[PDB]
């Protein structure tokens, strides 16, 4: 950083947090600025100013080389807010607040105002995250602020991770212009936790399409209360630049955190559970920098995916409150349902999106409208077999998956419930039944296939699907053909074994090819 | 004549000098980054300009110097029809559907191509000649020299594979 | 006075900022414009709102203390922060201190109000008891919403107050001679495009020709003290409709919420003690001067609807309670019923109207109205005996109960115009008299033999019937097959 | 109902525990 005027001198230090007694002359350092401290001749130390005393002193939340910060050390001032290193060649590696490379471009501010109300636009594009149950119920567009609560161990960085590498299959096939580059912050994490995702992200090609922020648990309050708005502002030169991008918060309960350390060391008066008054414009001044521009200033679009951990379901705590106050609905993560099977662990009812219809594609709004009709029915009879009964339990059974599943494998398996042709397939053999339509097919196996065009193994219809969707009369005859073969095959041919294995190392067999269906959609 | 954009503010219809832009080409990937350009200064892609891009994304390579993995002319191709005809709200024309016929002939895609011909005859009608017989060509020509398909689909095993 | 007296920045500690006069502090609420330089992009207006000594004075900044030195130049205004008024405002969008922020050039003004104006005394109230008939049936029923009412919507998060805002603006705010006011109060600025292109889109908004509408926002992106003052520059403009101009007047307050929690952060930092749940001291003052300004006065009349967010739907809260005692028509929406599929959420037992009283409405109105709250909480009580016993085990007259309750519980359910794109339905605008009616014959039992889906999401008794119509042929063709 | 009585007690005393002590560490950053 850039030194200009030796503002004064360091008085007191309480961990991460110092004061400062001016210099003779009383200059007075700017407010929100980063200030460096000459730890050594050759060395310095960033800090910014959260406090201008009526005194002359000023207080700093310490940033770089904590333990080598001393009182009675120089002080040299910036003047100016912080800038950090920006653009695509910072994609593929991991990055602090302050903009260091982590081992393993022209600049932006990251104090910066959010779009006003005639630059923003409503939200259209879809942001697929790979997941039926997902992108049908709580469909995200390109812009949204979605939550994703839960208790530890629910799978909310697992679905924000899966989402970023379900970009890289839309991402290396389409035009760059319209490619959803991620953005993963890591507030408060393990130090591991993120090596692994970083290992995670490079096998699925991901870091191409990616950069990770990270402010680990070992590095200070200061990082990590800094960490989220760094994000963005990575995210906001592909927005004002006309192209799409997504950011992950992991997660926004441990930056308050930090953020209270830091309130409470300077002494600002604390609250509802020891957090300071502004707790809520910290995450709201966040959140709402993420946004969807409008034609005029290029149409680009930083999507949101804020996570915060609750505390055995208790959305009553201050700082889950005041998020989902902000954010476009949630994504809510139940520790029962986790438990119990289904994962993701998608509570249905609890979860919400605000802007969900607008949001999805034309081929997927088809299908989607009337899930929400056969699941309402399904929800109500189950407290309480009709053909909503049938057909309601297969999509339960289809929901569940570990990685995500292609827009074309997704949007066929739930069309196929729809109209119901897993009425007479049983509920425990729908992952066997949707294995062999993805993967493998059955038409072309046996005999009765002629179809001119549409078959599962060409991965490239996706995109004339997502054209002119299924019902329509381009697919809709060629596409009845597919699942009427394959329905009557794997009835008569495939689902006959079920009637038949009723011993010892054939039910075992059965057990463990049907669990590992679960895994692969 | 004139137009304004969803607010009401005026909005540069002048398309004709980005246009050229696209025409210096190279690598198709460079043609996106210009249609952001133009959205950038309050310029909205005309009917000319999608179908002037549709004609670098046969031309040219894919990215640049390196191939990017599964690169896909044709999903590249119909993303750019999603955008206009759903977000931007313009049907497109004879010349847009045409382009993408003879990259399925072209890459050597008949199965698309099957597809798309009964979209070209039914949507925007026009003529549906030239590359239907070249797309059957290409059919009869994975007939007569080995076989239709993958073997993955084939196979005919069946009962507790994978 | 005072005009353009000096001062510098004594003390800055988050929005809240001390300043120093040299010839005595300006008056209390005074805005303060910061004169010196910086390396700033949007200027600094800070407003007095405490005395610390004959020198000094206390502030809150409208626009972020960012690149704020110690010592720097202030000078005063001349009085409070002055908003523009008149018919030149209908159309423009505004902020807290009164610029436009939509770049559609300058604005007409020709007069400007301060923001802090006092509320009108006993002698300038008035009554008038007419109803406001908003189309929708649970309101219209049950909790109906009066000429003149401050009308309050008090619900938790997600459940269906920026829903029936944007349905009443449809239903209301568009067949009306009187102009309207939006206060975005602290909530999203996405929400803020939506509104002003469906607007612009319906014509109540026009660029070309006449407007009937205007926009004050202070969304989540601005800092506490706009987010506070905001509320009343959109009130200000609304009482120059009132007061000068003397007519009928709407006015949104979405979230009011918003500005009792923006309060709450600068009274921390101004050094008050917290009283009960961390809310400041003055929570009940705070609300006091804003909402008894908002009222019917002999000169003109305002008829508020309020967005009221519940905390953790935690309805004994200070910030809804506090609420509850100003308003007319209190509406209160419950969670439980919205995920159990009934829209809009509204819990009928939990809501209360001052003009639910055989003098203003007609008797049948009211005779109706009290039997649907009387047949609902038999039904709440029926509800734990089915679940302890069994739906066989109740009585012969009580089970014909159940079922009329059900299907009112049902009935009350409405698919919203403006939710088209959530419910997947076309809109329904149910009359009065036809809602009435409705209500009156099922609670009879004329509509005992109509099934119970039927009632389900529709408008009056002739959709009713027609989805009955729709029912019995498609339960026929599947039964033939 | 002699467990959730009891959850409510504790919740009651337990309240007014926590409501006081956010309270007076309010004071205690104000002098
Ligand atoms: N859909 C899923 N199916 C199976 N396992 C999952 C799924 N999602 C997450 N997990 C597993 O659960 C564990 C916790 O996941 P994680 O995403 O870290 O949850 P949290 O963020 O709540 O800690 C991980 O070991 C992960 O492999
Ligand atoms: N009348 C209604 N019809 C359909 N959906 C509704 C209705 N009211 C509320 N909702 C649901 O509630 C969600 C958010 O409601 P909203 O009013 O925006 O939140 P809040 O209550 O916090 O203002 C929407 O996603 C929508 O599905
Ligand atoms: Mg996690
Ligand atoms: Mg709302």
């Amino acid at each position: 950083f850039k030194t200009t005027e030796m503002i004064g001198y360091v008085h007191s230090i309480d961990g991460t947090i110092a004061t400062l007694i001016p210099a003779p002359g009383n200059p007075g350092v700017a407010y929100n600025t980063i200030i460096q401290i000459q730890v050594s001749p050759t060395t310095f130390a960033a800090g910014l100013v959260f406090n201008l005393e009526k005194d002359g002193r000023i207080g700093i939340i310490l940033m770089d080389n904590i333990t080598e910060v001393q009182s009675g050390q120089k002080v040299m001032a910036t003047g100016q807010l912080l800038h950090i290193p920006v653009g695509a060649g910072v994609l593929g590696k991991v990055v602090n607040p302050l903009g260091h490379e982590v081992p393993v471009s022209t600049l932006g501010k990251v104090d910066t105002g959010a779009p006003n109300i005639v630059s923003r636009s409503p939200v259209n594009y879809n942001l697929l995250t790979g997941f039926k149950a997902v992108d049908t119920m709580i469909p995200i567009g390109r812009g949204q602020r979605e939550l994703i609560v839960g208790d530890r161990q629910t799978g909310k960085t697992s679905i924000a991770v899966s989402t970023i590498i379900n970009q890289v299959r839309i991402n290396q096939q389409i035009l760059s212009k319209n490619a959803v580059i991620s953005i993963y912050v890591s507030i408060g994490q393990r130090c591991s936790n993120v090596a692994r995702i970083h290992r995670l992200l490079q096998s699925y090609g991901a870091l191409r399409y990616t950069t990770v922020m990270a402010a680990t648990a070992a590095e200070p309050a200061g990082l990590q209360y800094l960490a989220p708005y760094a994000g963005v502002t990575m995210g906001e030169y592909f927005m004002n630049r006309g192209r799409h991008c997504l950011c992950v918060y992991d997660d926004l309960s441990k930056q308050a955190v930090a953020y209270r350390q830091i309130s409470l060391l300077l002494r600002r008066p604390p609250g509802r559970e020891a957090y300071p008054g502004d707790v809520f414009y910290l995450h709201s001044r966040l959140l709402e920098r993420a946004a969807m521009l409008s034609p005029g200033k290029g149409g680009g679009s930083v999507t949101a995916l804020p996570i915060v951990e609750t505390l055995s379901n208790d959305v009553t705590a201050y700082i889950v409150t005041n998020v989902i106050s902000i954010t476009d609905g949630q994504i809510y993560l139940d520790t029962k349902l986790f438990t119990g099977g289904q994962r993701p662990a998608v509570n249905i009812g609890l979860s919400v999106s605000r802007v969900g219809s607008s949001a999805q594609n034309a081929a997927m709004k088809g299908v989607a409208g009337k899930l929400k009709g056969i699941l309402a029915e399904y929800r109500k009879l189950a407290a309480d077999q009709t053909i909503p009964m049938i057909r309601g339990a297969r999509f339960v059974a289809l929901f569940n998956q570990k990685q995500p599943s292609y827009f074309m494998n997704a949007i066929v398996s739930l069309y196929a419930c729809l109209n119901g042709y897993l009425d007479d397939v049983k509920v425990q053999y729908v992952k066997f039944y949707e294995y062999l339509l993805v993967h493998r097919d059955l038409g072309i196996m046996y005999g009765t296939a002629k179809n001119k065009f549409f078959y599962m193994y060409v991965q490239e219809l996706n995109y004339l699907i997502r054209f002119f969707t299924l019902n329509s009369p381009i697919l809709h005859g060629e596409l009845e053909e597919m699942l009427k073969q394959h329905t009557h095959l794997f009835l008569q041919h495939y689902q006959s074994k079920m009637n038949a294995i009723k011993s010892e190392k054939d039910v075992k067999a059965l057990k463990n090819l049907l669990y590992s269906c679960k895994r692969a959609v | 004549a004139k137009k304004y954009d969803l607010f009401g503010y005026e909005v540069d219809t002048n398309t004709a000098p980005w246009i050229e832009k696209i025409k210096k080409c190279k690598y198709y990937d460079e043609a996106g980054e210009v249609l952001v350009n133009m959205n950038v200064s309050n310029c909205p892609p005309d009917i000319a300009t999608y179908n002037a891009t549709l004609q670098c994304i046969y031309q040219s390579p894919s990215k640049q110097s390196t191939p990017v993995d599964n690169e896909s002319k044709f999903c590249a191709m119909m993303d750019l029809l999603e955008e206009m005809q759903h977000r931007n709200r313009l049907k497109p024309n004879e010349e847009s559907w045409t382009w993408v016929m003879k990259e399925c002939v072209k890459s050597g895609q008949f199965r698309l191509g099957y597809c798309i011909q009964q979209v070209m005859e039914t949507e925007c009608k026009g003529c549906p000649a030239d590359l239907v017989k070249a797309n059957e060509a290409n059919a009869q020509k994975a007939k007569t020299e080995g076989k239709e398909h993958p073997g993955h689909l084939s196979q005919q095993a069946g009962l507790f594979d994978v | 006075d005072h005009k353009g007296r000096v001062g510098h920045v004594s003390q800055v500690i988050g929005a809240v900022v001390d300043v120093h006069f040299a010839d005595g502090v300006p008056p209390v609420l005074t805005a303060l414009d910061v004169v010196d330089k910086l390396g700033r992009d949007e200027p600094l207006t800070l407003e007095i709102v405490q005395h610390l000594d004959a020198h000094t004075g206390r502030c809150i900044a409208m626009q972020t203390t960012d690149l704020l030195k110690l010592k720097a130049k202030v000078v005063s205004t001349g009085g409070n922060i002055s908003v523009p008024v008149g018919r030149e405002t209908l159309g423009r969008i505004f902020n807290v201190l009164g610029d436009a922020i939509d770049q559609r050039g300058p604005v007409g003004e020709k007069l400007r109000m301060p923001i802090h104006a006092v509320a009108p005394k006993l002698a300038d109230q008035a009554a008038e008891d007419a109803v406001l008939t908003t189309g929708i049936k649970v309101i219209d029923l049950i909790l109906p919403y009066c000429k003149g009412g401050k009308i309050g919507l008090f619900g938790g998060a997600g459940v269906g107050k920026t829903v029936i805002i944007m349905e009443l603006i449809n239903n209301v705010a568009k067949g009306h001679g009187g102009f309207s006011v939006f206060a975005g109060v602290g909530e999203r600025t996405r929400e803020g495009t939506d509104l002003y292109l469906e607007m612009m889109q319906s014509k109540v908004i026009d660029l070309k020709g006449e407007s009937k509408c205007v926009l004050v926002y202070g969304q989540m992106n601005e800092p506490p003290g706009a987010r506070a003052r905001v509320a009343q520059s959109a009130l200000t403009m609304a009482e120059y409709f009132r007061d000068v101009e003397g007519q009928d007047v709407l006015l949104f307050i979405d979230n009011i919420f918003r500005f009792t929690q923006a309060n709450s952060e600068v009274s921390a930092l101004l050094g008050r003690i917290p009283a009960a749940v961390g809310y400041q001291p003055t929570l009940a003052e705070d609300l006091g001067q804003l909402q008894e300004r908002i009222t019917s006065t002999t000169k003109g009349s305002i008829t508020s609807v309020q967005a009221v967010y519940v905390p953790a739907d935690d309805i004994t809260d200070p910030a809804p309670a506090t609420t509850f005692s100003h308003l007319d028509a209190t509406t209160v929406l419950d969670r439980a019923v919205a995920e159990s599929g009934i829209y809009p959420a509204v819990n009928p037992l939990e809501c209360a109207s001052r003009i639910m009283d055989p003098d203003v409405i007609s008797v049948d109105h009211y005779n109706v109205a009290q039997d649907v709250v009387q047949m609902l909480t038999k039904y709440r009580e029926l509800q734990d005996i089915i679940a302890v016993l069994g739906i066989d085990e109740l009585s012969e007259e009580d089970k014909l109960i159940v079922d009329r309750a059900r299907k009112l519980v049902k009935f009350l359910s409405q698919p919203f115009q403006v939710a088209e794109v959530f419910t997947g339905m076309t809109g329904h605008y149910v009359q009065l008299d036809d809602t009435i009616d409705s209500f009156s014959g099922l609670l009879m039992g004329t509509y005992d033999q109509v099934p119970e889906m039927a009632f389900y999401m529709v408008g009056g008794i002739n959709s009713v019937l027609e989805k009955a119509k729709k029912m019995a042929e498609e339960a026929a063709e599947l039964e033939k097959m | 109902q002699q467990r959730t009585s009891s959850l409510y007690n504790k919740t009651r005393q337990f309240g007014i525990t926590a409501a006081l002590i956010e309270i007076l560490s309010a004071m205690s950053s104000l002098e």
